[PDB]
């Protein structure tokens, strides 16, 4: 069988009522098996609890997200892995394993993988899923404030927070904050603009922006590789 | 009769619900493939190919696609542990510049003008306030296409102000698989690159010296983008107010 209990049937249960218990929450998820540890946020309207399996996960999240208690609306997602870490600048040679077994100085890793790009070509990004937050802010930490190297290359590696984004639920329209500007900014529907007016020589203008943006952003590209096919050079001439 | 695990306003057997399922026996008949997934209800799409030992499956949900990999990814068929992994997705395509005004129900009104749109999604931050980015999954590739080169030539906008979608295919990355060590090859230059064992790089040595030069090089790299960042700011602010002083202008000409 699979390790049970994971961060992957960990579920986020919010707009939590003020007076939630963690056997409240226990009895919520009953009919989903066993349950393993919960945690409340006080005075935050939002909790977590893990579930046995994926599957028992799964069909809570589905089964149990809106459902009403006590006024409140329930909204029940699968959990952001908040002890995850984003790695950048990975140096060639790097397999998940070494990833896992470089970051297993700093904790207990879940998981460790090395991107790999739509034709599997390494991407030089890798993500790192600890168990625990006091282990994933040590690498955070230490990997800022001292050199860390993956492999022989002295090319130490940026380590930042993973960016935790809803590109699950996203903006519903009920959530839009509505108001004036809000009813002003829809009265035009989605169009193209049309080739001759005030509206289409704006967007286009405001295109070229996104252009310009693009080729500075590629000077920049240019700029870096230069300077750093030229610190190679003098790194192994100084050896 | 088995739950089909619908989320709301979820379209069913979409993109987001196929498996690609590998590793087969060569002995897999299509009854057999069509067996494996019997627990997930009515399959909409079933392929396998006998001989190269993978196949296709849909099932209705995103959910029941989630218990199904879930479930039966790494299972032993004729002592071969099955792959299966999400479909990459034919017909997605990534959205940025959009307004905050612009939500899920807009994106999908707005891209269904280019043919069906399986979901949209207008991507918000942890604060839940919009990035500007968002995505489109079509459920074929002709409207993606479409989508992507009208949107391109043209300026399509959501809103009143004309700030244009820029649209450009989804980025596909496993983050899943990733680089198994039992695949990597030891060459020579792996074991250069492997000799050293992580670590941090230790006050006066050359590795220090050297990853310090990379540190700096990194944040002239940080301070070079934020400066073109800079620079789009002015700009940006500069075509606003050229704009509002162009509104009244082409205002001010009509009778």
């Amino acid at each position: 069988g699979e390790k049970t209990f994971t961060q992957r049937s960990r579920l986020f249960v919010g707009n939590l009522p003020p007076d939630i218990t963690e056997e409240e929450m226990r009895k919520l998820f009953e009919k989903y098996g066993k349950a393993g540890e919960v945690f409340i946020h006080k005075d935050k309207g939002f909790g977590f609890i893990r579930l046995e399996t994926r599957t028992l996960a799964e069909i809570a999240k589905v089964e149990l997200d809106n459902m009403p208690l006590r006024g409140k609306q329930l909204r029940v997602r699968f959990a952001c892995h908040s002890a995850s870490l984003t790695v950048r600048n990975l140096p060639q040679y790097v397999s998940n394993e070494l990833l896992e077994e470089a970051f297993s100085v700093f904790g207990q890793v879940e998981r460790a993988v090395v991107i790999v790009d739509d034709r599997g070509r390494p991407s030089g990004k890798g993500i790192v899923e600890f168990s625990g937050k006091p282990a994933a802010r040590k690498a955070l930490d230490r990997c800022s404030e001292g050199s860390f190297l993956l492999t022989t290359f002295p090319r130490p590696v940026t380590v930042e927070p993973m960016d935790q984004l809803d590109d699950e639920e996203g903006l519903p329209e009920k959530l839009v904050i509505k108001n004036q500007q809000f009813h002003k900014e829809r009265e035009q529907p989605p169009r193209f603009a049309q080739p001759g007016s005030f509206e289409y020589e704006y967007a286009m203008r405001w295109k070229a922006l996104i252009e310009m943006e693009k080729q500075q952003q590629d000077q920049v590209d240019r700029n870096i590789k230069e300077a750093r096919e030229k610190l190679e050079m003098e790194m192994e001439a100084a050896r | 009769d088995i739950k089909s695990f619908l989320k709301p306003g979820e379209k069913t057997y979409t993109q987001r619900c196929r498996l690609f399922v590998g590793n087969l026996p060569t002995d897999i008949t299509e009854e057999d493939f069509k067996r494996l997934f019997e627990r997930y209800g009515e399959p909409s799409e079933v392929f396998i190919n006998r001989d190269r030992g993978f196949g296709f499956i849909r099932l209705e949900s995103r959910t029941l696609a989630e218990i199904a990999k879930a479930e039966l990814d790494g299972t032993i068929l004729k002592s071969r542990p099955l792959r299966i992994r999400f479909a990459t997705h034919g017909a997605a395509l990534t959205v940025k510049n959009l307004s905050p005004v612009v939500s899920n129900e807009l994106l999908e009104q707005a891209f269904s003008q280019f043919g069906p749109v399986e979901k949209a999604v207008v991507v918000v931050d942890d604060r839940g306030r919009a990035t500007g980015k968002g995505f489109v999954e079509f459920a074929a590739k002709p409207p993606a296409r479409k989508a992507l080169e009208r949107c391109g030539d043209g300026a399509f906008l959501l809103t009143t102000t004309p700030r244009p979608v820029i649209v450009e295919p989804m980025e596909q990355f496993d983050d899943e698989d990733g680089l198994p060590e039992k695949l990597m090859q030891k060459t020579q230059q792996y074991h250069k690159e492997r000799e050293q064992p992580p670590r941090f790089a230790q006050p006066g040595t050359f590795e220090f010296e050297y990853a310090s030069r990379w540190k700096a090089l990194d944040e002239m790299e940080k301070q070079q983008r934020e400066q073109v960042d800079r620079n789009i700011r002015e700009a940006k602010e500069k075509l606003e107010a050229e704009m509002e002083a162009a509104r009244h202008e082409h205002q001010l000409m009509l009778m």
